[PDB]
């Protein structure tokens, strides 16, 4: 089938890292577009602190949403404003409610959706910026939408990303390609909350082994030069 | 008045093991992998411990606990990916070790070679269970596919599966069972490795030339300790590159999906270090024959010392056998490539050709080549 | 003819480059070990030195200069009679045990 | 052993996604590699419709 | 020679050798961490949550 | 190998050890049936089959 | 507001490889639609055109965002 | 099997040199490069052909898969 | 006595206590027969999983 092209992400470099302002925009698009139908329960508002939002900002975001907290004195379930430690709200109570809601289809959890799809971000980007009319001959079942990049060539998703879908606080034009770019960077971060630190540790390893290896090699050669300079002589009678 | 190095019991054992042990002078770099195995083992015993310290074993908290180790535990992701890719490093070193033993005729050490085959089986089983542990889609479905082979065994076979599954399918029971087995097995591997070193020390290592080197022997400590340190540095370079720069290079992305028994991934492939055998499994339509060929693909190493017909021991002076050996290596690589691709034209016929050629090379081509070989040299 | 193939094989084998003779490269089983023990002292000393020089060269990953290569015609056959006698004695023992 | 998807495919019975085995909407093969038919359990009918499977 | 005086002062005694190694590690940690952090920060200038937190 | 072990006195030794080896195999068969509790065989021995 | 993706889309479609894919797909369209009943579905030529256009647009585009 | 009773060697003399009086990288490129070239020349004719055959088979099989996955004019 | 004690639990103690670790299946072969255990289980209503509507 059709595989994704290799887009030149700012983080695709060996030592490059994610664009954290793009992560900040990506969280916004997640919260105001796909939070209605997708769950990211593995990540929590705590993780957002210091990577693309500050402490107070993340706290305000948590207070904006309301979550369920354990039973009160009367043994009754109740709502409360979310704090910095709650995980991201799940839009549907049980997965079956999710499947029955949209159309017999379960929106995959986005927490690992970048590392759970062959192609990574390039796929999901091409997924969102890939909707097109069916080619002549296809008789798409009602309630489905055509997306060539999706295996099965028939997404159950509706086109989520149109122009002016939201209002970025930075003021960047929320055009479709832009919005998809930040949502994909955010999704990569969600799937890999180590990408920043991984490259830093790798850089340290490279510039450190670049002197460790020649030195241990020199020690080996120094120790072995006793044998490698051996000069044999055979003197029979 | 004496060295406590060569009089204290533990120190005497260590001294005879890797301080004053007479080693061949011309040992090439291919021998370093021996230690590169043990170090890997130690690393695998180490990191796995720190994984078992934040890993539950229930199907409702397996994947979640793994994600917890990756995202929340301080520096936990380093340990997790270090384990996942140190497994691949372990198997790369294992395959290169087996290749070295095959090429330089080290299988003449019958006890050490057989113990090595036992170690290979144990390591493969341990890695299989470990890959089952994180309870991904790949994990669950590969476990089902692999264990369902035992249904092919006549009579008892079905029962055996229900025994290992602890029920009717890979489920809650099997996950914890595999956790316990994956924990216990590496210590059995360590014991067998100690026995292996014992058996090897009773005869001494074999040099690349294949000839006895009792005249040109050097002490192990001043030379091969630093050689092994360099080997460990290189292996750490490769492993750390893998973990730090491209961790999900040798894995499969579908393993990052919670195991759902009601839906299978587009492809069901095992870990890479198993594909070479999986392709052989796929070669024969007869399921029982497939399982038998799967077992024989590894058990052939047992027969390998018997098939040795060449007057010489190694392959240093056997160009024809050298081309045969590299044909075998290319064949194994071909089987590994075939395993990944689905069961379609032309992968099916290529897989059958590769599987046939593997046994043809090991059992027939090599002994006949050695027979021609001796005749070409007056003996 | 055949001897040309044999000479080509001797050249491509590589043990001539190390100064080794044919019999130095043989695997040392029990029969070969007993044959080596049976060797006269003067032959045994040359065998040991040739083997040690070859191991040295392989340790440093080198070969002798082209002039000091054991030629196919000069490749004597010292271990062959002793190995043949040892094999004959072993065959006699096995036949008697039969 | 790849679990086939619901009633769809070439004829409409099944479509095994792993290596493309077809089965009609009876467990019976009609296309694809699909060595044999899908194997049927020891079903037991109760009253009405609550069939006790196995 | 600088190397000769350095050897006589530091490397002759294995105890002074170990002390030299220890202090060298102490200072090398700072030097290397500073250098590596500076390089990584320079390569990815303007992208980490330290060149942009000032905007919030 | 097989050239050496194919002998008159070698087959004679095989014949000598045939009874012990064969009824060692019988020992193994009975032990396997017992430990496994092989119902297929144990249904025919008179007293024991009463267990099932 | 205009999409930079859209802007780069026609520029990438103005490519010889994309051009060839265009009339391949168009001919397939006539073949499929003209016949009363056919399962031969022009997804293959659509996929070729998309692969060409998307490999083109991958190099571009990202330096406009 | 310890040093002292491994074998019996006579009339051999070996001369060595302290590691502190000889270079640890003696002509690492003056004779390193020609030695490497000889080593690879004396082994490539036996190592390469199997892997080159595998590469041909790989590319042929992959393109066979690709152009067997297309549509057949019918 | 076990059989009688189970009834005592069911009618008196079960109003406010529980033995969550014990299921009706355990009673079979110790204090109630199989059909009796079925009848005992069917006298009560238990929560189940989500329907097709969640
Ligand atoms: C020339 C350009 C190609 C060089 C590599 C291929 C080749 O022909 O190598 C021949 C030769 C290795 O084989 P050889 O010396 O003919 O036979 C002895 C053994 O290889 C053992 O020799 P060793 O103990 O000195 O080990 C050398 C080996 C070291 O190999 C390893 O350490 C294991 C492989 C992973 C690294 O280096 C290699 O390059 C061989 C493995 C990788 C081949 C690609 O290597 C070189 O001539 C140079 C190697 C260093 C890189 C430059
Ligand atoms: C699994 C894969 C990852 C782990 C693999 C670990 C394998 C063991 C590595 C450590 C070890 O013990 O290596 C010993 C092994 C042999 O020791 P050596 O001191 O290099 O032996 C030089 C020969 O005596 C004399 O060699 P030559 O006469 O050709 O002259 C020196 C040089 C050729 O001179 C050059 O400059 C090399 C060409 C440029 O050739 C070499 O083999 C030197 C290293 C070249 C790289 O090391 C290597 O062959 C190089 C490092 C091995 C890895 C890279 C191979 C390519
Ligand atoms: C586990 C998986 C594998 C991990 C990688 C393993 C390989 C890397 C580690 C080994 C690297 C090479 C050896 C490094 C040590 C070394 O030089 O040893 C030889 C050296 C000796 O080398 P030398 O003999 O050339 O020098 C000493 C002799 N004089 C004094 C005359 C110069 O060992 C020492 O020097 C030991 C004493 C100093 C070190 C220990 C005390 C200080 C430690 C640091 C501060 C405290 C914490
Ligand atoms: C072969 C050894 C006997 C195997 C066997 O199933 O014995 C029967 C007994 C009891 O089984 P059984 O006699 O009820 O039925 C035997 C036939 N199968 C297993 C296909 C139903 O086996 C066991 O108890 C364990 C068998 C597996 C371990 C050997
Ligand atoms: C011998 C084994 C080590 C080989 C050499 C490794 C060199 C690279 C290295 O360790 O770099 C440092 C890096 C951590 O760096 P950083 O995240 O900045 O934390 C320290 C400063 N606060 O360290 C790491 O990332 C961890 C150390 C390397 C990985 C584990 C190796 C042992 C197993
Ligand atoms: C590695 C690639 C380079 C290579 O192997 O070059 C050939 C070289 C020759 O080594 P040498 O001992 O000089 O051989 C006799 C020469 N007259 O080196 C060798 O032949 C060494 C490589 C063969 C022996 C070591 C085992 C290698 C196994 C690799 C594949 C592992 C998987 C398949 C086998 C299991
Ligand atoms: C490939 C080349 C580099 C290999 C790794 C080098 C590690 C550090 C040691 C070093 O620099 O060695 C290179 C060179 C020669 O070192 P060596 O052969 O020991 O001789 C010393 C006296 N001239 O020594 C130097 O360049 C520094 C001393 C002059
Ligand atoms: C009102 C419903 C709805 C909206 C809005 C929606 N999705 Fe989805 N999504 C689905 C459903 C249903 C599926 C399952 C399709 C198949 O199965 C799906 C599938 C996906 C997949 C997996 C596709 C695959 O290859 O299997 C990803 C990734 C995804 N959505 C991300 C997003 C992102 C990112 C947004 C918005 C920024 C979004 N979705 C908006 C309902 C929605
Ligand atoms: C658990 C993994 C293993 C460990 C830790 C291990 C350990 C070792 C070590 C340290 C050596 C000495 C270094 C060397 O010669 O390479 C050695 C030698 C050897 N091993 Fe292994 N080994 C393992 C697996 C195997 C396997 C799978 C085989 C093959 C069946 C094998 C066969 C041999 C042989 C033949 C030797 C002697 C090599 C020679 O003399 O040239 N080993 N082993
Ligand atoms: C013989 C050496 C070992 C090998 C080859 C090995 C291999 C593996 C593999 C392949 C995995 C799956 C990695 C993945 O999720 O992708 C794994 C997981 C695991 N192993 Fe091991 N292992 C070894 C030793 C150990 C030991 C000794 C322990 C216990 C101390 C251990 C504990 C674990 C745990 C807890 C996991 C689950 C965590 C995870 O999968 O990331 N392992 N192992
Ligand atoms: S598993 Fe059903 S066809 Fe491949």
């Amino acid at each position: 089938e059709l595989h994704a092209p290799s887009y030149p992400w700012s983080h695709r470099g060996l030592l490059s890292s994610l664009d954290h302002t793009s992560i900040r925009r990506g969280f916004q698009v997640y919260k105001q577009v796909c939070s209605s139908c997708h769950s990211m329960d593995y990540v929590a508002y705590r993780h957002l602190v210091g990577v693309c939002y500050t402490e107070e900002e993340a706290k305000a975001l948590a207070e904006e949403v309301e979550v369920q907290d354990g039973p009160n004195e009367d043994g009754e379930m109740f709502m409360r404003p979310g704090k910095l430690s709650d995980y991201f709200p799940k839009p549907y109570p049980n997965p079956e409610a999710a499947r029955a809601a949209n159309n017999g289809a379960l929106p995959p959890d986005l927490s690992y959706i970048v590392r759970a799809r062959h192609g990574g971000e390039d796929y999901v980007f091409s997924l969102l910026t890939g909707y097109c009319e069916p080619p002549t001959g296809v008789s798409l079942r009602e309630g489905l939408y055509f997306n060539p990049y999706f295996p099965g060539q028939a997404i159950a998703m509706a086109p989520p990303i149109y122009n002016e879908v939201l209002e970025f606080d930075d003021g960047t034009p929320a055009t479709m390609s832009q919005v998809a770019k930040d949502v994909c960077t955010f999704l990569r971060w969600a799937s890999e909350p180590e990408h920043d630190h991984r490259k830093r540790m790798g850089l340290k390893m490279l510039m450190m082994m670049g002197l460790l290896l020649p030195l241990v090699y020199a020690m080996k050669r120094h120790k072995w030069s006793v044998l490698k300079s051996r000069k044999l002589a055979y003197r029979p009678p | 008045m004496t060295n406590i190095r060569k009089s204290h019991p533990l120190m005497k054992i260590i001294n005879n093991a890797f301080i004053d042990l007479p080693a061949p002078s011309n040992i090439s770099s291919w021998w370093n992998f021996g230690s590169l195995l043990g170090i890997c083992l130690i690393l695998q015993i180490l990191t796995g411990l720190f994984l078992a310290m934040h890993y539950t074993s229930d199907t409702t908290t397996a994947f979640s606990s793994v994600t917890h180790i990756c995202r929340d535990v301080n520096y936990g992701w380093v340990i997790r990916y270090l384990h996942a890719n140190g497994a691949s490093m372990f198997f790369i070193c294992l395959f290169i070790h087996v290749g070295r033993g095959l090429y330089y005729g080290s299988y003449m050490f019958l006890e050490t070679w057989n113990i090595g085959v036992v170690l290979l089986f144990t390591v493969m089983a341990t890695a299989f269970m470990g890959y089952v542990l994180p309870w991904g889609q790949m994990s669950f479905w590969g476990a089902t596919v692999i264990t369902n082979l035992l249904s092919a065994i006549p009579y008892i076979g079905t029962d055996l599966v229900e025994w290992i599954w602890g029920g009717f399918s890979v489920d809650k029971a099997t996950l914890t069972r595999f956790f316990a087995f994956h924990f216990i097995l590496p210590f059995i591997i360590t014991a067998l490795a100690a026995v292996h070193l014992l058996f090897l020390h009773e005869t001494g290592s074999n040099n690349p030339t294949g000839i006895s080197s009792d005249m040109d022997k050097i002490p192990f400590h001043p030379y091969y300790t630093i050689k092994d340190i360099l080997g460990a540095l290189f292996m750490m370079l490769i492993l750390l590159i893998l973990v730090l720069f491209s961790p999900d290079l040798l894995g499969d992305p579908d393993n990052y999906t919670p195991a759902n028994p009601l839906n299978t991934p587009p492809h069901i492939k095992p870990e890479w270090y198993f594909l070479f055998a999986y392709a052989i499994l796929r070669s024969i339509p007869n399921k029982l024959g497939g399982v038998l060929a799967l077992v024989a693909s590894i058990l052939i190493l047992i027969l390998m010392p018997m098939l040795h017909t060449s007057k010489q021991r190694s392959m240093m002076f056997r160009p024809l056998s050298q081309c045969l050996f590299w044909m075998l290596v290319a064949d194994l690589i071909t089987l590994t490539w075939i395993g990944g691709q689905p069961v379609e034209h032309p992968f099916i016929i290529i897989g059958q050709l590769a599987s046939i050629l593997y046994f043809l090379i090991i059992l027939v081509l090599m002994p006949i080549t050695s027979i021609i070989e001796n005749n070409l040299l007056k003996w | 003819w055949l001897e040309g193939i044999r000479k080509w094989y001797y050249n491509a084998a590589g043990f001539n480059k190390l100064g080794l003779m044919r019999d130095d490269t043989i695997y040392e089983d029990d029969d070969v070990k007993e044959a080596i023990r049976r060797l006269p002292e003067n032959l045994y000393n040359d065998r040991v030195f040739r083997i040690k020089r070859a191991l040295d060269l392989t340790m440093r990953q080198q070969i002798l200069p082209k002039e000091q290569w054991t030629k196919y015609e000069e490749d004597k056959f010292y271990l062959e009679p002793y190995l043949k006698e040892v094999i004959r004695e072993r065959k006699e023992r096995e036949e008697w045990a039969k | 052993g790849c679990v086939p998807i619901a009633n769809a495919g070439d004829f409409g019975g099944y479509y095994c996604p792993c290596h493309g085995s077809h089965y009609d909407a009876s467990g019976r093969i009609r296309k694809g590699p699909a060595p044999l038919n899908l194997e049927v359990p020891t079903y037991e009918f109760t009253s009405d419709d609550l069939v006790i499977v196995g | 020679t600088l190397t000769a005086r350095l050897y006589s002062l530091l490397f002759r005694r294995t105890s002074t050798f170990a002390l030299t190694i220890a202090v060298g590690a102490l200072f090398f940690e700072r030097a290397f961490d500073q250098g590596a952090d500076a390089i990584y920060e320079h390569i990815n200038q303007g992208k980490l949550w330290k060149h942009i937190k000032h905007k919030y | 190998m097989l050239s050496r072990f194919l002998g008159p006195r070698y087959r004679e030794l095989a014949r000598n050890w045939i009874p012990t080896a064969s009824m060692w195999g019988a020992v193994g068969a009975v032990g396997l049936v017992w430990a496994t509790d092989w119902r297929l065989i144990l249904d025919w021995v008179p007293y024991i089959n009463g267990k099932f | 507001l205009v999409d930079p993706l859209t802007t780069v889309r026609e520029q990438c479609e103005q490519i010889e490889k994309c051009i060839k894919a265009r009339e391949r797909l168009e001919l397939c369209d006539q073949r499929v639609s003209s016949r009363s009943q056919t399962e031969e579905d022009c997804t293959e030529e659509l996929f070729d055109f998309l692969h060409a256009r998307d490999h083109c647009v991958a190099h571009k585009l990202f330096n406009s965002l | 099997r310890e040093f002292g009773h491994l074998t019996r060697m006579r009339h051999v003399i070996t001369y060595s040199l302290s590691p502190f009086e000889q270079r640890a990288f003696p002509h690492y490129f003056t004779k390193g490069i020609p030695n490497v070239l000889r080593r690879t020349r004396a082994c490539i004719l036996r190592v390469a052909p199997p892997f080159v055959v595998f590469y041909l088979v790989y590319t042929w099989g992959t393109q066979e898969f690709e152009k067997s996955k297309r549509k057949n004019p019918a």
